[PDB]
Parts: structure tokens; C-alpha cells; sequence
DNA sequence: ATCGGATGTATATATCTGACACGTGCCTGGAGACTAGGGAGTAATCCCCTTGGCGGTTAAAACGCGGGGGACAGCGCGTACGTGCGTTTAAGCGGTGCTAGAGCTGTCTACGACCAATTGAGCGGCCTCGGCACCGGGATTCTCGA
DNA sequence: TCGAGAATCCCGGTGCCGAGGCCGCTCAATTGGTCGTAGACAGCTCTAGCACCGCTTAAACGCACGTACGCGCTGTCCCCCGCGTTTTAACCGCCAAGGGGATTACTCCCTAGTCTCCAGGCACGTGTCAGATATATACATCCGAT
């Protein structure tokens, strides 16, 4: 299924995913598309800091979602 | 003993000056504050300046009688103005913000009253006000506020929701407590508005202060002598600030000719623009959080 | 014979500050000898801190006060910063 | 605290030094530049001296470290055991 | 009255001070100066006497060599009096 | 086996620097922490000079760094000039410079 | 016909030789001079190419620096042309 | 023997530094300073040659010799 | 504790050129630092000779071609003569 | 037992020079002839400078060499001046020298 | 140029003190005999590389002439600096109190030389393709004579 | 003030040889322990650095006052740049003979390391004169009236 990841510049990027995928492999796909290293990224949804070692189905992220990505530094 | 009394124009507590006048420094005494106070109030009120024109005079600051005479003339004029306001004349509009000359005079008055025995000058702060224009969304904190006069000037000149000052050293924080009270007292005396403020003691590097700094939109920090350890911790705490926040400091946190590459990825410079502030007719530097630059750099690598 | 150099590391570090440039042979050997000169000067001012304080082991404490002697100010402060952030990472080995 | 001790170098002192050099007459705009040259020289050497001091945790400068730090700049000097 | 022509008293100073070998700058302001710049680089050092005397010797050496170079520099321009242009011309040749 | 470089997160070869120090007869012993710090300092300096050199190369509309650009890069930067104050970079030339008084009146 | 005011073409060639990079003295007599002065320390030596080119580079830069210093000291005395006492002064200051 | 370093050559080398006008006596002094400089460097170079039982100089030996007169040199190894 | 000087050898070698003259306490330390400076500079050009030819033992030949490098000319020639006589008495007896 | 110094006919302490040479990491090994040669070179140089100093000392009618005489001796001899060209001898002063153009 | 007055500079004379030579008791670094072992001295080889010489373009080097801009001697002016005298000032010399810190020995423990095996990290050797070196046509700049 | 020509810069096609990517390949970086001395550290004796103070007087200082002197100006003349023409050799490519630079086994003989023996350099204390200070006086030197 498709979800959207809205960053802070007005650009929306997309991906087709399944709820059983880990957050790490989503980050790897984003790294494949935009080149941004996973460890610098910080995905946030509904005020809670989304952890890496859970699954996509753990945060109830469904098809047609608006997810916020802020960038952090090491 | 001998006493001088000036009535408040809004019927607040009178301003009291002891005789003999306390010495402030080699070039400053209380008579100077008194004469500038009279001059600036006459500036505040054209009617008072009119009244004071009729009987300018050679003030002899050495003689008590001469000063008591002028003070009597002033107090009677204050009386007559209150009668004028009882008549048809519109009284002075209350709780407007003071003019620039008034803000320098009030801050000078609190200063002269407080430092009985380094400080950023009023003019640089005023330049800073001129160039970073604050609105009602912004929240300002001087980390290491010294005697607090930057915080007071901004609190007196803008309409932010709240201002804070934090001072570590006991003596200036102590004087700042008196500064707060003397400012509020004189402010009641002149009947002028400023926004709300509190100067608190504490260490801004604590865990608690992390969320406050994180939620602060404008930081001023005179970090020139802090050293690498404090500066390092400050970089780390600025790195949590919200989009569009601004930090003005006296020593840049990133070099002016910064270019993002794959080697400089952890320098604070990747998330901020830096421009050097115009000199006043020493140097201070504005950093603005703009994360679109990193995104741009990544889009260009593809 | 297998004549050593300092070429390929200069080559690798150049790609991390510029995405795509080229470096020619004469200037590559220039960078080679420049690295060799900075190395010999720093090691000299290191080893003079042996006999000026009656110890006989050059330690990780020593090269720091070596390097802040030789280069001037801004480069010195960034040098010592890069050095201490380098050494604090090496001790956290699994 | 201490302030402005650069004016301890007097005008007749610098005149006597320039006598040792071999000028005859000095003009009234040398004293500022002369004080500046003495300040930048003493700044360089004394900073390197305190660096060699604080290397080995001795909180006081000795003369031998001053001789070493003068030999770093290439202005070596006998007469004190260096 | 009695008076000298201007110039020869300075030459008497040349012929006297060159023969003598003593220090020139009086000691206590020099020690004050070293303590001040040491205060600026670090908090509260202490100094032994021999280091202060060594610094004074090297300082007088530096100043006397630069002054003789400036005298040659000023002789090059048909003038017999030093000037700030002359001390600066003497400076950008040693490599400062 | 993991290389010392990867553990320290550095690009310059730590191991080779260790080897050169032991045989250079600088001291009887060389501590474990000693070789990493020096390597990091050498790395930072290389990056600094190459950064300014690349920018100088760019300005002449060329993509390959040749020695003149390396020479030009150090002397326009105040701080680097002192380190190489007694160094001449071969095939380098000099900085453009005409004494003001020599310009036609 | 047509001419130029004297010195301006020299200014254009100042810019021209400051722009380019190449060597200055033509190579073969320079090799001749370095073969002759090497005779009086050990007879019958033989030279490689790269050492000759390196000696050329170093002697190049040395003469460049000496001329730049002697031009500056020539400017100091309000004269705009070098003369032998200027190159003697700039040599005698430096420490030869 | 010295007369290969000709007049427009030394003028060109002076152009690099930035003179404009040269007068008719600089050439002998320039030849002299070049002679003394080359004499010192060549003596040190052939001494570093003669020590290690070779008979031919090399670039490494020339740059080792030029290290100790305070004018060190990059760009040729060592 | 004790600290080695180069005092008594300068004081001994004074006697073989002047029977009369004397030396002062500051002057003895000046000569001490002089011989110590010549020692470190000569050993420096000694040890730099090894790595420029990959040898590993500083020898007589090494320091001999070192000394003609450092002093300017005539004093060096007198030095190398005093040395090349000075080896003979050590291999004499 | 006979000292190493006597066999070489030198005054400077060969043994002490050997000890200082080994310790200091100048080389892995130290040959038998090296400390003797170095000692002899130091002896010749010390005698030369002290010799000229003593000669300089006599003219001022003093029997004890003080720093001034040592300073005067080195700088008036052309060859020695280059070796200590970057050296300052403490309590030395400078050589008498007045530029000709400055005389009345 | 001329002597003559005056002020500094140099020569021999007492005295008086604190640095300089010498003797002693003393330890600890230098000397002698001896193993063991590897760095260095010498012989061969092979082959890269240095030197010597020859023919052609030609780029650069030598040479005379015209003239112009700057090297250089003198002159007048006023400004800034040496010189000397009476006034102020803090520099220097002695004496004491003290104490933070220089320096030395003891104990031990974490850290760094040393060695067998492992192996991938780094380097010679060979293809290849593209930045840039060169070139000629036009589009802009600079300087000067009226 | 401003046009003609000498130079200087933008444009585009051609042609290459040095960058750089790949591959087979050896030997320096790494792991894993054993063991030992250099260093980190805690506790003491004692020194010299610091702060203060009472007191001479040498030296810092401020001002009158004359004058050598830095500086602008004019004027002369000389020597040096530009440019055209003519003589030189720089140099680029070419060839060919051999001199030593780099290297590889081979050994041998010089040198770290060790143990014992012991006598030369060091702190200490003691006497004694060399040179610093004072001084009267012989005289070189500098200005000044003439």
C-alpha cells in the first residue's frame, strides 16, 4: 500500500509498503530514493517520536497517511 | 533631615531623593539624574514644558534652596496639570509605550540607582531592536543576562508574551532583583506600560532548561569568554530549536563561508545561515534555522 | 620494490569535500611531501618533549601540547577539537 | 587587578636603547610603534612559555622552559643552562 | 652661558653606552608587564627571578637588532633620522 | 578483523602511522592513544588545504587541480601562510600584485 | 607612425608574467652553469634531470623574492627604480 | 659560462616581482648573488652525494641539502 | 641530587692555552651552554644522515661527513684534521 | 686501568660523551670511533673560542674573562660569526660601530 | 685657521670586600673480559638511464637610434626636536612573615614491547576515454594624439 | 573631448595522453595472549615567591628656546625603453655506446648486553686576592671671540 511522507519544505515523497515491514527497511528505501542517511532522519507522527525497532503496523500507519520527517544532525 | 519630594503625575508614590546626593561615579551624581528626569518629563508633556518655560532658569546644583525652588515649581505644575485634567483638557494617555529617549532615561535611572559600588551598551541593544523585529509570537531569553538591561529594554519596547533573564553570579543577580523592583516602581511613577517579565536564578544547562530553550524562539548570548565546553553544550541545545527561530551572539557558531559537504555533516552550520550584523555608527552575528539547505544539498547529490 | 607513498588516502579524502574533481600527478606528489613535512615537524616537537621532562614515552597527552605549539591559533583550536573528538571515539570499541 | 602597564617603558628608556643601536636623533612618532613591537614580541614568546609550562602540570614557570620556548622560534640564547 | 652644539651630546651618549654592558630598562615595570600578559593567557601564575632576567635579556637583544637595522634603513634615503616608515620597511624583510 | 581506521572513524591510515613512529626513533615507547590523534590532525589539515584549492580551481573554470591553484590557495588565506612561511611550492608562481605607486598617474 | 608611452607595455607584461606559470631562464645554459660550478668540489660528476629542474625551481623563487624586497625598499626612498645599493640593503638586512 | 643568464632573462625574473624600470648596473650584482647562492647549495648537495659512496647527485639529495638552509622544497619527494 | 656540567673540562683546557687567565661563574655556564648547543646540533645532523641512507649505526664516517656540512669552511677543515689525527691514538694502543 | 681519554690524547671526557650519545634515541647503535671524534671536534672548537677570548681579555687589563670579552672575541672574527649568527650571548652588548655619515 | 676657557675623560693611588681556587670525603658511573648474534662490508649482475653527437626551424637574443620621463643638485621655509634647568615620583634597597608549591622516595598496577599465525588491505601493471591544449573568427578592451 | 589600431577575450571544433577503474597479487596490519618496568599516585621536607613597609635619590618629567633639518620646488641632462632589423643557438627529435644504480647471496666481525671492580667528578667548606669604589689630578676635545 501507498503512504506519503511530508517533509518541511512543501515536497511530498511516496512509497508502496506493507504494515509488516520494519521501520529500518522503510528508511533504506528512502535512502535509495533521496540519499538521506537513516541515522540523520527523524520521522514524527501525532506528537510521538517514532522508534526504529518496531514494525510499520505498530504505529497504526495506514494507506493514505501524512507523516512528518524532520532532519537532525549527528 | 532635609528631603526633596516630587509628586507622581498619576498619583502614585512620590519620587524621593535624599539630601546630600549620593555619588555615583567621577562624572555622575543624583542632581544629573534629577535634571534629566525633569527635562524628559517636560518632553513627555508639552503642557509641562510650557509651564516650565515661564519662571528655564540658572539651576545651581550646589544650593539646596535653588533645587527645592525648581522642585516646588515642578510640583505646583503637576498640581495644575491635575486641575487641567479636571477641566476640559484630555489627560495624558495612559499605558502607552515610552519613547526611545525615555527608555534610555528610565534604564539609566535604574542603573544609577542600582550599581552603588562587562555591560552591553544601550545603543547596541537599540540597533539590535531596529534590525531583529520582534512580534507577539516571539519569546526572548538572555542566557547569562548580566545586570539584565537588555531584557528590560526588549521588555519595554516589544509586545512578546513573556521575557526571562537568568543570571548565575550572586552579586549581579542580586542587583537585578533591585533593578526589577526599581523599574516597576518608576514605571508606576511614569504610568507607562511594558510587557510582563521575570528574572530567575538558575543554571540554564540543566535538563529542565532543555525544553525551555527548545521552545524559545529568540536567544541572545554573549558567549565571547565561555570557552569550548560551554559553547559545545550550547550548540547541542540550539540544535533542538523550532523552525524560524533566531539566535544573536557575539561569536559565530559557524564560519561565514560555510559550505555543506559529506565531511562537515555534524557542524551546526548545516542547519543555519549566518550573516554579520551591520556596525553601529564588538561584532554580533545572527543565525537562522533553515533546514531547506540540507534538503537542497541532498537533492543535488542525486 | 613496493615503494610506499601517501597517495590513495589523499585521493579518498578529496572526494569527501568535493563530489567530483581531479588532481594531477605533480600536485599529488606536492601533497605527498607536504604531509611528510607536517609529520616530521610534529614528531620532532613531540620527541623534544621527552628529554625536556625526563620521561621516555610519547603518549596521547603529548602530541596535543605539541600541536598547539606549532600551528597558529584558529587552526590550533580546530586541531585540538578534532583530535579529542577522534580519541574519545576510539576507546568505545566493542 | 592590573591595568595598562605598557606605559612603564619610558620615553628615555627607548631613547637609550636606540642609542645602543646607533641612531643620532629620534622623531616624535616612534614611541607608539616601539611599544607595539615590544608587545607583540612578548606576547608570542610568553604564550609559548606558558604552554611549555602547563604541559607538565608545574603551575610555575621556570627559566629553563623560557629558554626552550625561545629556542622554538629560532632565537636561541645561552647563559641560563639551556 | 655655556652650551653645546646640538648633535654631539648624542654622540657622547653613543660612545658611552656602547662601552658599558648593563641592562637598560628599569626592572619593576618589566616584571609588571610580564605579570599582566601572563594574567591574560592564564589565571594566576608565579614567576621565578631567573626567567624574568632571561626574558629581559632576550627582549633587549631583539630591540637593539631591529633598531640598528632601521638605522641602516633610514640612511638609505638621504635622511639621518628614523621614522615609522623606516621601521616598517625594516619589518617586512625579516618575515613578519 | 576490523581495521584501526574504521574503529576510529578516520580516513588516514592509523596503522601505517604507528609503524613509522616505532622505527623513527623518537622515543622508546609509543602509547596506544598516540597514533590516532596525530592522524586526525593530519586529516583535518589535508581537508582544509584541498577545500580552498578546489575553490581556486573552480574559479578558473577547470575541473582538474594543477599546482598553481594549490599555490594560490594557501597565500590568499592569512592563517596557512605562516605555516608555509619558509616553503616554496614548485611550479607555483606568485600572487597578482602591483605596487600602487607604480600605476600610471 | 605609432608608438607607446614608455613603461606601459612593461605594465602589461607585468600582468602577463604574473598570470602564467612557466619557467623563466632558458634551460640549457642553466644546466651549463650548474655543471661548471660543480667542478670545484669533486671532479667528474654526472647529473640526473630531475635534480637540475628542481635546482632551477628553487633558484627561480629565490631571485623572485629578492627582487620583490628590493623593489619595496627602493619605493621607500621616493625613487621608482632599483639601483645596486638597494639590492645591497635588502641583502644586508636579511642575514647573509 | 655565467653569460648564459642574459639581460632579458634577468629582466623577466625582475618583472615577476614587480619592478617597472631597471638601470644599467643591476646585472653584475644579480649574477654575483646567483653565483654565491648556487655555490653554497651545490657544495652541500655534492657533500650529501660524496658521503654515501655514490658518484652521481640526485633530486632526493638536492632537496635534503636544501632543507638545512631554511628554504625547504616540496614537489620532488622528501 | 647532582647535575652534570661541562665545567671542569673547559677549566682544564683553559690551562693549555693561557697559564694566567681566569674565568667567572656566569662565564663558565655560558661556555657550558655553548658546548651543549654544538653537541645537539651536530648529533642532529648525525641522526638525519641515517634515514637519508637507511643505515642504522652512527659511525665515524657518518659524523665526519657531518662536520664538513655544518661549520663554514676553514674551522671545519681544522676540525676534520684534528679528528683524523684523533682516531689514530685510539687505535694506537 | 687507563681512561679512554688518555688513549686518544684528549682532554674532554670520552666516557661521558659515549653515555650521552647512546641515551637520546639518535641511533640504534653507536660505533667505537664516534664518541672520540666528536669529543675531539668539541675540544678544538672550545679551545679556539676560549683562545680568542683570553687574547681579548688581556687588552682591558683584566685577568678574569667576563662575558663582554667573550662577546667581543666571537664577532670580530669572520668565520666564527656565521656559526653563532642566530645566537645572542647574554650580558654581551654589541660591537662599537658608528655609521660614518653620522659624524660631525 | 688661531689660542684659550671649560668640561668631560683617563692614569695611578688606598681599601675593602665577596667571588674564586683548592683540599677532602665520598660514592657511582666508567673500564675489562666475554659471549652471541645480526647489521654491515664485499662480489656479481643487469639493465635503466646518462652522456655524446647530428640536422632544422625558429624563437629568442643581440644591436643601433630616437626621444622622453625620471635621477639628482640646489634653495627656501617652518616645524619639530635636542639641551638644559628646576620640579616631582616612584624605583630601588634592606628586612621580615609565610606559605603554596617544588621536589624526592615508596608501591603497585594498568599499559605497552614481544611473538606465532592470519589474511585482506594496499600496490604494480594494463586499458580506456574525456578534460583540456590548440586554433582561427569575430566581439570587447585600452591608450593615445588631436 | 574622442576614433584607429594593437592587444585581449568569447566561441567552437579537433585531437590527444594522462587520469582512473579493474585485476592478480603478496606481506604488512590484526588477534590473542605473557610479562615486565615506566608511570600514576599519596605523603612528606623545605625554599623561594610573594606581600608589605620604612626609607634615600636617581631618575622620570614639564617647559623655555634656539637651530639643524625634512620637505617641497625648479631645473637640467642623461640614460633607458621601444622597436625594427639582423645573427645565434635553443631545442626537438633522432640515434647509439656503456657507467654505475639497484639489487641479491654470503659471511664476519663489530657491538649491545652483563658482571665485577674501583677510581675520577661532586658537594662542601676554607682562605685569599681581583676588581669595584673613591680621588686628585693630568689632558683631549669642543665652542667661541676674532
Amino acid at each position: 500500500m501507498q503512504i506519503f511522507v511530508k517533509t518541511l519544505t512543501g515536497k511530498t515523497i511516496t512509497l508502496e509498503v506493507e504494515p509488516s515491514d520494519t521501520i529500518e527497511n522503510v528508511k533504506a528505501k528512502i535512502q535509495d530514493k533521496e540519499g538521506i542517511p537513516p541515522d540523520q532522519q527523524r520521522l514524527i507522527f501525532a506528537g510521538k517520536q517514532l522508534e526504529d525497532g518496531r514494525t510499520l503496523s505498530d504505529y497504526n500507519i495506514q494507506k493514505e497517511s501524512t507523516l512528518h520527517l524532520v532532519l537532525r544532525l549527528r | 533631615k532635609l528631603e526633596l519630594r516630587l509628586k507622581s503625575p498619576v498619583g502614585a508614590e512620590p519620587a524621593v531623593y535624599p539630601w546630600p546626593l549620593p555619588v555615583y561615579d567621577k562624572h555622575h551624581d543624583a542632581a544629573h539624574e534629577i535634571i534629566e528626569t525633569i527635562r524628559w518629563v517636560c518632553e513627555e508633556i508639552p503642557d509641562l514644558k510650557l509651564a516650565m518655560e515661564n519662571y528655564l532658569i540658572d539651576y545651581d546644583t550646589k544650593s539646596f534652596e535653588s533645587m527645592q525652588r525648581l522642585c516646588d515649581k515642578y510640583n505646583r505644575a503637576i498640581d495644575s496639570i491635575h486641575q487641567l485634567w479636571k477641566g476640559t483638557t484630555q489627560p495624558m494617555k495612559l499605558n502607552t509605550r515610552p519613547s526611545t529617549g525615555l527608555l534610555r532615561h528610565i534604564l539609566q535611572q535604574v542603573y544609577n540607582h542600582s550599581v552603588t559600588d562587562g555591560e552591553t551598551s544601550f545603543d547596541l541593544v537599540a540597533q539590535m531592536i531596529d534590525e531583529i523585529k520582534m512580534t507577539d509570537d516571539d519569546l526572548f531569553v538572555d542566557l547569562g543576562s548580566g545586570v539584565g538591561q537588555v531584557v528590560l529594554q526588549v521588555a519595554a519596547a516589544t509586545n512578546c508574551k513573556h521575557h526571562y533573564g537568568v543570571e548565575k553570579a550572586d552579586i549581579p543577580a542580586k542587583y537585578a532583583e533591585t533593578m526589577d523592583r526599581e523599574f516597576r516602581k518608576w514605571m508606576k511613577w511614569y504610568g507607562k506600560k511594558h510587557a510582563e517579565y521575570t528574572l530567575e536564578r538558575g543554571d540554564f544547562l540543566s535538563e529542565e532548561w532543555r525544553e525551555r530553550i527548545a521552545n524559545t524562539s529568540v536567544i541572545f548570548v554573549n558567549n565571547f569568554a565561555f570557552g569550548p565546553e560551554v559553547d559545545h553544550q550550547l550548540k547541542e541545545r540550539f540544535a533542538n530549536m523550532k523552525e524560524g527561530g533566531r539566535i544573536v551572539s557575539s561569536k559565530p557558531f559557524a564560519p561565514l563561508n560555510f559550505r555543506i559537504n559529506s565531511r562537515n555533516l555534524s557542524d551546526i552550520g548545516t542547519i543555519m545561515r549566518v550573516v554579520e550584523l551591520s556596525p553601529l555608527k564588538v561584532s554580533y552575528y545572527l543565525h537562522t534555522i533553515d533546514r531547506t539547505i540540507l534538503e537542497n544539498y541532498f537533492s543535488s547529490l542525486k | 620494490t613496493r615503494k610506499e607513498s601517501y597517495a590513495i588516502y589523499v585521493y579518498k579524502v578529496l572526494k569527501q569535500v568535493h563530489p567530483d574533481t581531479g588532481i594531477s600527478s605533480k600536485a599529488m606528489s606536492i601533497m605527498n611531501s607536504f604531509v611528510n613535512d607536517v609529520f616530521e615537524r610534529i614528531a620532532g616537537e613531540a620527541s623534544r618533549l621527552a628529554h625536556y621532562n625526563k620521561r621516555s614515552t610519547i603518549t596521547s597527552r603529548e602530541i596535543q601540547t605539541a600541536v598547539r605549539l606549532l600551528l597558529p591559533g584558529e587552526l590550533a583550536k580546530h586541531a585540538v577539537s578534532e583530535g579529542t573528538k577522534a580519541v574519545t571515539c576510539y576507546t568505545s570499541a566493542k | 587587578v592590573l591595568r595598562d602597564n605598557i606605559q612603564g617603558i619610558t620615553k628615555p628608556a627607548i631613547r637609550r636603547l636606540a642609542r645602543r643601536g646607533g641612531v643620532k636623533r629620534i622623531s616624535g612618532l616612534i614611541y607608539e610603534e616601539t611599544r607595539g613591537v615590544l608587545k607583540v614580541f612578548l606576547e608570542n614568546v610568553i604564550r609559548d612559555a606558558v604552554t611549555y609550562t602547563e604541559h607538565a602540570k608545574r603551575k610555575t614557570v621556570t627559566a629553563m622552559d623560557v629558554v626552550y620556548a625561545l629556542k622554538r622560534q629560532g632565537r636561541t640564547l645561552y647563559g641560563f643552562g639551556g | 652661558p655655556h652650551r653645546y652644539r646640538p648633535g654631539t651630546v648624542a654622540l657622547r651618549e653613543i660612545r658611552r653606552y656602547q662601552k658599558s654592558t648593563e641592562l637598560l630598562i628599569r626592572k619593576l615595570p618589566f616584571q609588571r608587564l610580564v605579570r599582566e600578559i601572563a594574567q591574560d593567557f592564564k589565571t594566576d601564575l608565579r614567576f621565578q627571578s631567573s626567567a624574568v632576567m632571561a626574558l629581559q635579556e632576550a627582549s633587549e637583544a631583539y630591540l637593539v637588532a631591529l633598531f640598528e637595522d632601521t638605522n641602516l634603513c633610514a640612511i638609505h634615503a638621504k635622511r639621518v633620522t628614523i621614522m615609522p616608515k623606516d621601521i616598517q620597511l625594516a619589518r617586512r624583510i625579516r618575515g613578519e | 578483523a576490523k581495521t584501526r581506521s574504521s574503529r576510529a572513524g578516520l580516513q588516514f591510515p592509523v596503522g601505517r602511522v604507528h609503524r613509522l613512529l616505532r622505527k623513527g626513533n623518537y622515543a622508546e615507547r609509543v602509547g596506544a592513544g598516540a597514533p590516532v590523534y596525530l592522524a586526525a590532525v593530519l586529516e583535518y589539515l589535508t581537508a582544509e588545504i584541498l577545500e580552498l584549492a578546489g575553490n581556486a580551481a573552480r574559479d578558473n573554470k577547470k575541473t582538474r587541480i594543477i599546482p598553481r591553484h594549490l599555490q594560490l590557495a594557501v597565500r590568499n588565506d592569512e592563517e596557512l601562510n605562516k605555516l608555509l612561511g619558509r616553503v616554496t611550492i614548485a611550479q607555483g608562481g606568485v600572487l597578482p600584485n602591483i605596487q600602487s605607486v607604480l600605476l600610471p598617474k
